[PDB]
């Protein structure tokens, strides 16, 4: 009763997947090799801390990316699958935003990279759009009790990053300094921008 | 559909298995998890045969106590399987000859899907709008702890996209629709139990209505 059922290893399934596909000749040269590159190497979470750190310093860069996400990504050339139409979330002192896909695990993949285990995790799909303060606490983020915290469930096509406040102590900083503190667990939202 | 991965607001999980910061390893933890993507692409962009909508929706099909204990990318693996072979494009029989073993697949549709709505209303920013109390047996995108409650509108996209609901089960009246950023109270969605402030739903045309 409730038993798992039986499952060749899931390697074997994953590969015999491929294998069916390719010997049919509906699998192109390289095409998955090329997605894992993609995958591995260009979709990054540095890409967001470089749209951050240059939102922080250019004030024009800045109302652009938080009223057109898309061009101000494009820019840049960010845009890509899981990324088509951007909207960034503007962090404020009285406001703390934070991102989940409470039905799957949408995430805007080209700038904050492929998400986490931990983000695809029930316990953060089933947790964070009820109770965002305790689950952020828990996971070492203190919000202060002066603070909204809103939750954005990506549940269409809207593809979301989180613009964090920038911290004391950063001022004069070059933008490679500042991408630095910016982490992908600061663009999903979880997290506050750290200076040592 | 009202099933077991509509999860926000399930009680009883622990902690979330993270650290902020903490080092989450590499992009891929075995060597076959670039699969299930990169086959999803071949298969959509590639082939044509299916769309992304199709992949969430097998996925939703997966028996409950099968998508419970299954891994995130083995879902994934699961779901563009079973697309394979409903589409006549592979045979289970020649994917568990190659696996060595059982590969059981989702399990079948109980819906043909709905059509794009007919009679839908263009929101503007700081209207109220209620979320349609309606039932979709088939893939849908909005979660349940939203359905029927009331919100405003903080964003029209600019775009517009196929309606889930029809073009999730590969249907030919999919058209095309916005979709909104409904903020809500927490209170709205949790009454007195929730910790939070509130929670923005990006929500399609033909989920909405006048509140
Ligand atoms: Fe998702
Ligand atoms: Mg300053
Ligand atoms: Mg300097
Ligand atoms: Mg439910
Ligand atoms: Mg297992």
């Amino acid at each position: 009763e409730n038993a798992a059922p039986a499952q060749a290893p899931v390697s074997d399934r994953a590969w015999a997947l491929f294998r069916a596909l390719d010997g049919k000749g509906l699998v192109p040269d390289g095409y998955v090799e090329g997605w894992k590159k993609t995958f591995e190497e260009d979709f990054s979470p540095r890409r967001g801390a470089e749209l951050v750190a240059r939102a922080w310093t250019d004030p024009e860069f800045r109302q652009l990316l938080l009223t057109d996400g898309t061009a101000a990504v494009a820019q840049y050339g960010y845009l890509g699958p899981q990324g088509e139409y951007i909207v960034a979330v503007e962090d404020t002192p009285t406001l703390k935003n934070v991102i989940v896909c409470s039905l799957c695990s949408c995430t805007a993949w080209p700038i904050l990279g492929l998400p986490p285990t931990w983000y695809k995790s029930f316990e953060y799909r089933a947790r964070v759009v009820r109770e965002p303060r305790k689950v952020l606490s828990e996971m070492g983020t203190e919000i202060a009790s002066d603070i909204e915290i809103r939750v954005y469930d990506t549940t269409a096509e809207t593809r979301y990053m989180v613009l964090p406040q920038r911290p004391a102590g950063t001022e004069g900083w070059s933008q490679e300094q500042l991408q630095e503190i910016v982490t992908k667990d600061c663009l999903i939202g979880v997290a506050i921008p750290q200076v040592p | 559909m009202d099933g077991v991965h509509d999860l926000a607001g399930v009680q009883g999980f622990g902690k979330v298995p993270h650290t902020v910061n903490a080092d989450i390893g590499p992009t891929f933890h075995a060597e076959w998890e670039h699969l299930p993507y990169s086959l999803m692409f071949a298969g959509v962009a590639e082939l044509g045969a299916f769309s992304v909508d199709e992949v969430r929706y097998v996925v939703e099909r997966m028996e409950p106590r099968h998508y419970m204990m299954t891994p995130y990318y083995e879902r994934y693996v699961i779901g563009v399987a079973t697309l394979m072979v409903e589409k006549g494009i592979l045979t289970q029989d020649e994917l568990e000859s190659l696996a060595g073993g059982p590969f059981p697949l989702s399990r079948p549709s109980e819906s043909e899907g709905r059509p794009a709505p007919v009679e839908t209303t263009t929101f503007e920013v700081g209207q109220r709008v209620r979320v349609r109390d309606e039932y979709v047996p088939g893939h849908i995108r909005m979660p349940a702890y939203c359905r029927g409650r009331v919100g405003t509108i903080s964003h029209r996209t600019t775009e517009k996209w196929p309606f889930p609901d029809a073009i999730g089960h590969g249907r030919n009246d999919a058209g095309e629709e916005p979709t909104y950023h409904v903020k809500f109270a927490a209170e709205e969605l949790f009454g007195s139990d929730t910790d939070g402030g509130s929670v923005v739903v990006d929500l399609f045309e033909g989920y909405l209505e006048p509140a």
